[PDB]
């Protein structure tokens, strides 16, 4: 069909590079399943949110990371504020993106943004990152699922190489 | 000893898809700049709309170009390139008949921020958390005379009066407040207010939130 | 850089490490020894340091039988700061543009999984011998003084005076 | 030196040990500038020079020169803290002077800047380094005109020429010979060995120039038609 | 071995021909991500067809962890080996010629230089587990003799002593010493 | 040498700030303050810069200085030692005649956190508001001009450093100085 | 600084023990013995740690002498200061409130061929049972909590460091 | 084919490449139509000179930057007598070139050729490097003659 | 059927040069050495390890001889196996070389002790080549 299918692992990276990969799958007109294994940094913890609600999920083995923008400045008096203003604006961005997408008022999380913490599989699902834990159990239905969108392209595979034969 | 003829869409639909990432874009004439502006990397970029205005059939499908690069001015200040690179760059997008549609994804760092407003009025495309920044350009290390540092000044001169004649077309406004507003100071702009400033006009085509979706549902 | 010594003047410039906290208890040593009864002035300019470099130098300061003045000169960041404060109550002076800031001071966990835990529990024991004491020389609660020494906070000498950090300054 | 440099030093006395060679010198109203005129050794040579200030006002305070160039601003604060004390300053000119030596040699009093056979003097135009936005190179070009506009009027008072030959000159990359500079007025006395007049091949250019020596005749000279 | 050749119709490289071929070419030495490449060529052989296979050698040396992998692979596999020797095998290299092919397919040219020593390793920390590591090597050494006595048929007390430190052997000793089996004549 | 110029109580301030040259300056001014609190101390400043911390305690050291002190500017004064210019007695100001005077706000990076990043981003605006509060005393200029003049980075010749209020005199009479 | 107190018997162990470090207050303990062995010779002590053998070095040149022996711990002691601290005469072991004692076992190094690495690893395997005999006697300790305690890093403070052995008197009484 | 066309967009590198693209373009007997894009350096200009009078296009946002060559090494005395007389004389061999294709006197190019002297997209044309100002019907035509 | 190849070859260690020795005997036809340019002490034991009557110079190639080299760090023990090493690939390669120049081999080891070099001249007389191309 025109589902997508994406897989979560990443450890580091900057901040602007999560939020391009969140609204990239914003515009898709289908839906998107995200899967979140090993861990989940700034810039995929972004990316496990701009799936389709109701089909993310985390691992037990999978840690959730909320962590503030990190940048590199250099500049004069003048030039000193105006780009550390943006990262007032980048962490008014963070938040607002997790207040709308995990039903939690925008005060509760800036509370969370001063200080570096991890989460765990079970703190995901009470905060709103995430839909279901990903057990061995739900783990069988994303392999017959994504077994259906595979073989709707791969029997189209199986007709031109019958074809050329 | 027979022509290399190229294919297009309305002929290369039965040799199959492009086995490459670049090769699909190229067959859907989107350009996406995800690298800030190398002499390596500014070679394809005009080989691109060579080949789009090439032998095309209708020549009237709008050109989307997806700009993601610090332009010639990196993140700590000094210059990577020159302003003159930019130079060939519009030059070679804005000769081909079609329009050229322009989108931002994150970032356009004083030159690819001017190239942003510089596309088809009436369909400027951005993401909603994008940032754009236009500053004046500065230059590379040079070491000179009293006459040396004068022609280096006439140089980053015509850089302020090229740049604003583009913002003055786009924002519709006189060639002297294009260099008070944006080429004074190193200053940024968000997406909302910069739709009433007039860099941009809207979202990307086919934007929708996914708990604006859960809210249909 | 010797006629200060004459002069029972010790200087504490720059970071402080091992060898530094060595040389200036060297110094502390002998200006108590040729007399117990007059003051010691110590110029204090550090931006930071060792934890238990800092550590070394507070302990011997609290032996001198006479009193000792500290006077801050430029800056003290996180280090400095906790020297200031452990002086006489009375003799704590400062520049009226200096600079006094209060953090939690540096240090690295580097070794096994096991060893970072059992290292880190130092640190955080660091955290309670730090504020604890802090805590006691400027007389405000303990839950003001954790509060504010997580992340930096620079302080004018003006309100260093009503905090606690300073007696008086010198204007003259 | 490639590796080392020994101090040589000579104090000798019947009952106690003297000084160093820097130290004596300096006691003698004898002032050395060696290697590059940074802003320390700045402070150095101006520090001396007000120590022997205090010390006699009437008696003339000699400053040996040997450098490769320096700072132009540490060069700067050396000439008018120069011109501004009581008594005269003998300068001697030692090894090269490259477009900052050359004016601490020239900003002497007339009658006692005294030059050697094989110094070597330069004239040009300051250096120096574009950075960053518009707002800083139009600092920078007025900032090169300034320098160029005060170098340009102290070899104005020093020598009494004209500033078309002063922008002739300093134009491009110019080494005059101490004969060339006694006719610009850099210099006042030439010094030579017992009975060296040795002609060198600035001076035979320049009798190429005005016609005196030809290719048939070359004369007692050394030869310059190697071109 | 840069220009590629042919394998009936088509151009192919010269390593990967002799692959067709059932003939292993070793020319670098032994090192980490080079016995991937060799331990999965083993068992790709082993599971098309079942015939003897030939190793050319070259090793300079290497290290003690990836020859192991491969020596490993020569006896779980169930078809035959051939070690063959050319030019110089140093080190962990040369125990590699008395990995198989032990009944009368050990060959080698008749200007090969033989190389035997003891394993090494190196690996610093804490006290305690400087006794574990010590306890690893001596493991290993001990290990590394018993399958040379097997191979060549001499004593394990005569290995223990002679190649604890250099050691070298030319193709006239190494016939009377067991290492291999027969010698390379002119064709 | 510097040793014969110190029993003059003439100093000097040469090369670039930092934390182990301010303090050097600081204890033998207060020296000259303990043996004669009525005979003037002249200072030499050259530097081209220097860091906002330890050159503002060379700025208390003259403030705390009970006699009168006496300021010269040779070579350079770049950011730094234009500040620690005019911070002397006014009518006791002079300097040579072709000196530069650089007036233009310190430098600073930033790194680390979220939240670190704004405390020394309003510390490096709090230190530029106390610098111009504090030179625009002795210039008698008023805030709204003396703030502007500051962000703009070029030098300023010893001719217009009189009508701007930094400096008093001029070593040679006032002809001598070249535009 | 240090030349002013080195007439009244003061020893500073001041930096990382070293081969050249150590050497420098082994050198400078003969001197203070060969000029009056009646009375005592105080050593302070402030250092993060340093080597195996040069640190062994400054504990049995102090056992040379025959005078008496103070030691006196100032910040951090890492396994060769702290097996410095407990090295001198009971009674007259004394440290400061904050100081931080911390017991680890030492290192090694080998890197030659195997039969070199069990040379390196019976070497210290005699080291690391040399000093839980030592540290054992001036302790009143047995050998097996001794052994356990040495295995992982543990800073101590000098609250528990009294009852355990390794000190005598705490300066300051709190 | 009788006509190639070369986008001439680069910094410019050593002298002795510039010499070879100029003979090159003068010496084949089809056309060579040269267009500039963003700079011609020392090693550009030549090959912007190397085109055939008539069809050398640049933009309106074209620069043009002219200088002297450079370079040098370390060696004896006399070593530096003998390049330093080849420098002066490649300066005089693009002197020869300059003078050629544009129409200038030989003294006014070596005055032009002594700074870094940098020309915008009017006073190129003046001057005699260019012929027109490029614009989009200059090169529509020469996308269209290469289908064929 | 019969190989050709060209030698050029200007350093380079000797132990390979045994490698590509043994592989020219192992082909049963004939080989045909030319060598160009430089010959190093590995080009050369494989320029006389070709067919007699078959090995081709020109009139500027030259040949360069030397005795084999190595570097040697350690403990006692070894250095004196590995002395030994270098010993013996010198004799192996002295009795390379007689094979083919028929000469006696205490000669050799005289002009194997420092850098030998030979002209085309004098190299058909020490029977490295056969006849100048």
């Amino acid at each position: 069909s025109k589902k997508v299918f994406m897989i979560i692992n990443s450890f580091g990276g900057s901040v602007g590079n999560g939020i391009t990969v969140h609204d990239a799958l914003q515009f898709i007109k289908a839906g998107s399943l995200t899967l979140a294994l090993g861990v989940a940094a700034s810039a995929a913890s972004l990316a496990l949110a701009g799936g389709t609600i109701g089909e993310r999920y985390v691992t037990e083995g999978c840690h959730t990371m909320i962590h503030q923008p990190e940048g590199g400045l250099n500049g004069q008096a003048s030039d000193i504020w105006i780009d550390s203003q943006e990262i007032m604006k980048i962490r008014l961005d963070v938040a607002e993106i997790y207040s709308l997408s995990t039903y939690r008022p925008r005060h509760k999380i800036l509370r969370d943004l001063d200080r570096d913490f991890y989460l765990t599989a079970m703190e995901t699902i009470y905060y709103g990152l995430a839909d279901e834990i990903a057990t061995n159990e739900v783990m069988h239905s994303i392999v017959e699922m994504t077994n259906q969108v595979w073989s709707y392209h791969d029997s189209k595979q199986e007709r031109l190489l019958e074809s050329r034969a | 000893y027979p022509e290399g003829r190229p294919l297009f869409l309305p002929e290369a639909e039965r040799f199959g898809n492009p086995p490459d990432l670049p090769s699909l874009l190229l067959q859907q004439r989107v350009i996406y700049i995800s690298m800030p502006f190398l002499p390596s990397v500014t070679e394809l970029v005009v080989a691109q709309c060579y080949y789009l205005d090439f032998d095309d059939r209708n020549r009237q499908r709008p050109i989307y170009v997806y700009l993601n690069s610090t332009g010639c001015i990196n993140d700590k200040g000094q210059a990577i390139s020159a302003d003159n690179e930019f130079y060939a760059i519009w030059a070679a997008l804005g000769f081909t008949r079609a329009p050229l549609y322009t989108g931002v994804t994150w970032k356009a760092q004083n030159q690819a921020a001017v190239l942003l407003s510089a596309g088809q009025k009436g369909h400027r495309y951005s993401f909603p958390h994008a940032k754009i920044s236009t500053a004046p350009p500065v230059m590379n290390r040079v070491f000179g005379q009293a006459v040396d540092a004068q022609l280096q000044a006439n140089e980053l001169d015509y850089a302020t009066k090229y740049y604003a004649a583009i913002l003055a077309r786009s924002t519709g406004k006189d060639l002297e407040t294009c260099q008070k507003q944006y080429l004074s100071r190193k200053r940024y702009f968000s997406v909302k207010e910069a739709y009433e400033e007039g860099l941009v006009d809207k979202l990307v085509p086919g934007f929708m939130l996914n708990r604006f979706r859960k809210m249909q549902k | 850089v010797s006629q200060l010594f004459q002069q029972r003047i010790v200087r504490l410039g720059g970071a402080v490490d091992d060898d530094m906290a060595n040389l200036l208890v060297a110094q502390l040593l002998y200006l108590d020894s040729v007399d117990n009864k007059r003051d010691i002035t110590m110029y204090v300019n550090s931006p930071g340091g060792s934890v238990t470099a800092g550590m070394a130098v507070f302990d011997t300061m609290r032996h001198i039988r006479p009193d000792v003045s500290t006077c801050c000169i430029g800056l003290a960041a996180s280090m400095g700061a906790f020297i200031l404060a452990s002086g006489q109550a009375g003799k704590r002076y400062s520049l009226p543009n200096s600079r006094i800031m209060i953090h939690q001071p540096l240090g690295g966990a580097q070794g096994q999984a096991t060893d970072i835990e059992i290292q880190a529990n130092e640190i955080l024991h660091h955290k309670l011998t730090l504020n604890g004491y802090l805590a006691q020389f400027t007389g405000q609660s303990m839950e003001t003084i954790t509060k504010d020494t997580d992340r930096d906070f620079f302080m004018s000498p003006q309100e260093a005076i009503e905090y606690g950090l300073v007696d008086a300054i010198i204007s003259k | 030196s490639p590796v080392v440099t020994p101090d040589i030093q000579i104090g000798h006395g019947e009952d106690a040990i003297e000084m160093d060679l820097y130290r004596y010198l300096l006691s003698n109203r004898i002032i050395f500038i060696g290697g590059y005129i940074n802003d320390k050794m700045a402070t150095q040579i101006v520090g001396s020079l007000m120590a022997l200030e205090a010390v006699d006002e009437n008696e003339d305070i000699r400053i040996y020169i040997n450098s490769p160039g320096g700072q132009p601003y540490s060069v700067l604060g050396v000439v008018d803290a120069m011109q501004s004390i009581k008594p005269d300053v003998q300068t001697v000119a030692l090894g090269a002077c490259y477009s900052y030596a050359s004016l601490v040699v020239a900003a002497g009093t007339k009658g006692k800047r005294y030059a050697m056979k094989n110094t070597r003097l330069m004239m040009t135009q300051p250096m120096g380094g574009s950075q960053g936005d518009i707002y800083q190179i139009k600092a920078t070009v007025e900032e090169l005109n300034a320098l160029y506009q005060i170098f340009s009027r102290y070899y104005m008072k020093f020598t009494g020429m004209n500033q078309d030959q002063i922008e002739q000159a300093t134009c491009r990359d110019h080494f005059m010979t101490p004969e060339q500079a006694k006719l610009e007025g850099l210099i006042d006395e030439i010094i030579r060995g017992k009975g060296d007049y040795t002609v060198p091949p600035a001076i035979v250019r320049q009798f190429r120039e005005v016609g005196l020596v030809d290719d048939l005749t070359p004369g007692p000279f050394l030869k310059v038609d190697c071109n | 071995c840069r220009p590629p050749g042919q394998r009936q119709s088509e151009w192919v490289d010269l390593w990967e021909a002799y692959t067709y071929q059932k003939v292993v070419f070793i020319k670098e030495a032994i090192t980490e991500d080079v016995a991937n490449n060799m331990i999965a060529l083993t068992l790709y052989l082993d599971s098309l067809d079942q015939k003897r296979i030939y190793y050319w050698l070259n090793v300079p040396g290497g290290d003690v962890v990836p020859t192991l992998a491969l020596y490993d692979t020569m006896q779980y596999v169930r078809s035959k080996t051939a070690t063959v020797c050319y030019g110089l095998c140093l080190g962990m290299g040369g125990f590699l010629l008395t990995a198989g092919g032990e009944k009368g397919y050990r060959f080698a040219m008749p200007h090969s230089i033989l190389m035997m020593h003891h394993p090494s390793g190196a690996s610093r920390g804490q006290a305690s587990e400087m006794h574990i590591e010590s306890r690893e090597l001596v493991r290993m050494r001990d290990y590394l003799s018993l399958l040379t006595s097997n191979a060549t048929g001499q004593p394990y007390d005569r290995v223990i002593r002679e190649l604890s430190r250099n050691k070298w052997m030319d193709p006239k000793q190494a016939i009377e010493y067991g290492m291999i089996d027969k010698v390379l004549t002119t064709p | 040498p510097f040793g014969l110029l110190l029993r003059q109580r003439i100093v000097f301030l040469g090369g670039e700030v930092e934390d182990f040259g301010a303090d050097a300056i600081i204890s033998q001014l207060l020296l000259l303050d303990s043996q004669d609190p009525t005979k003037d101390i002249k200072i030499f400043i050259n530097s081209p810069g220097g860091s906002v911390t330890a050159g503002m305690g060379i700025y208390d050291a003259m403030m705390l200085c009970r006699a009168d002190v006496n300021t010269y500017c040779f070579g350079l004064a770049a950011s730094m030692g234009a500040f620690l210019l005019g911070a002397g007695k006014r009518g006791k100001r002079n300097s040579m005649p072709n000196s530069r005077i650089m007036i233009h706000q310190p430098l600073g990076g930033a790194s680390g956190q979220a939240v670190d990043i704004e405390i020394q981003a309003k510390e490096i605006m709090y230190h530029k508001a106390n610098l111009n509060r504090i030179m625009a005393d002795y210039c008698q200029q008023p805030l709204s001009k003396i703030e502007e003049d500051t962000d703009r980075d070029r030098y300023m010749s010893p001719l217009e450093a009189k009508e701007y209020g930094l400096i008093d005199h001029i070593i040679g009479g006032e002809e001598a100085v070249f535009n």
